[PDB]
């Protein structure tokens, strides 16, 4: 139902790399010495009991 | 019941500490092996050590092997 109700982004004009829409997930993730790489997503460290 | 299944949860918790008492039995079966090999190692380089270390390392029973040549010069 809702692929056939909401707005799309694509759908809608824009001509100057200004008026892109603003990503939703902040830059400030990860951390520490050396590491240029700023954002990730997933990782495979274990879960507890 | 809460009580059982927080049990077969964890049950498996030490995982890690199974790990290591792998390594340690399959580096028990496996370490002797050291002898046979280091037995060799020593006999290839036995001739190359110093004459004095041949005769201490055997407890001085090696010794110049005797072939009737380079005697004393009277
Ligand atoms: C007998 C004589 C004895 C003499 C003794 C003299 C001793 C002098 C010792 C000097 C030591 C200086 C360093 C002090 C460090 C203090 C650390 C601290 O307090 O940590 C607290 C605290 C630790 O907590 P933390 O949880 O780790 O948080 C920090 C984060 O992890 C950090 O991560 P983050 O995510 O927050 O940040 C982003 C991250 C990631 O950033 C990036 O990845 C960005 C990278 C961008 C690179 C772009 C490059 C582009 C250009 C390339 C050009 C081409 C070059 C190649 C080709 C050239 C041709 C060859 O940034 C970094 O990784 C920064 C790296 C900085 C490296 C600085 C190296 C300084 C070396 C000095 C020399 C030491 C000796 C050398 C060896 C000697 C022989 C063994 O850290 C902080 O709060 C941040 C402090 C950061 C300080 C950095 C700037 C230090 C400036 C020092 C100036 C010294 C001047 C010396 C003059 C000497 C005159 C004689
Ligand atoms: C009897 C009845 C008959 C029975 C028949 C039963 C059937 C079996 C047969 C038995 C009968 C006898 C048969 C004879 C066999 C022996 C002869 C023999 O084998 O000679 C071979 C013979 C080798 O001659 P050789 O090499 O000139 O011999 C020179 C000697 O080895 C001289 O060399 P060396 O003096 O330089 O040797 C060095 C040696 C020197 O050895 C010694 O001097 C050892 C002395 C031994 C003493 C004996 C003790 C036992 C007796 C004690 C008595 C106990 C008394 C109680 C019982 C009675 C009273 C109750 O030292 C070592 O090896 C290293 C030392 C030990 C290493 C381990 C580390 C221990 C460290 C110690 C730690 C403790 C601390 C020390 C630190 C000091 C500070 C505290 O063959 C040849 O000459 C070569 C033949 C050519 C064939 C080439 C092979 C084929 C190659 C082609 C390959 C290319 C094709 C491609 C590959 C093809 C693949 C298929
Ligand atoms: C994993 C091991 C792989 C081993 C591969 C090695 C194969 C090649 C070995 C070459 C040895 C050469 C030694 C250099 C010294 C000169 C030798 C020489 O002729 O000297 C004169 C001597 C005789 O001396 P001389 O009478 O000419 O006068 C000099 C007198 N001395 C020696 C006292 C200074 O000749 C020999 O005795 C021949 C040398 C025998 C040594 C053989 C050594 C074999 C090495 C294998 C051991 C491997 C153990 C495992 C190690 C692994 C560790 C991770």
């Amino acid at each position: 139902l809702e692929e056939e109700q909401q707005r799309k982004h694509l759908d809608q004009e824009v001509t100057d790399v200004s008026q892109l829409v603003e990503p939703v997930s902040s830059p400030h993730q990860t951390e520490g010495w050396f590491k240029r790489l700023r954002y990730w997503h997933y990782k495979e460290t274990a879960e507890p009991t | 019941s809460r009580a059982v299944y927080a049990k077969l949860w964890a049950s498996t918790a030490q995982y890690t500490q199974r790990r290591h008492y792998a390594w340690y039995q399959i580096w028990s079966r496996v370490i002797p092996w050291s002898v046979p090999w280091g037995i060799f190692a020593m006999w290839m380089v036995f001739p190359a050590m110093p004459v004095e270390y041949r005769q201490a390392l055997t407890f001085g029973i090696w010794q110049k092997p005797n072939i009737g040549t380079h005697g004393p010069d009277p």
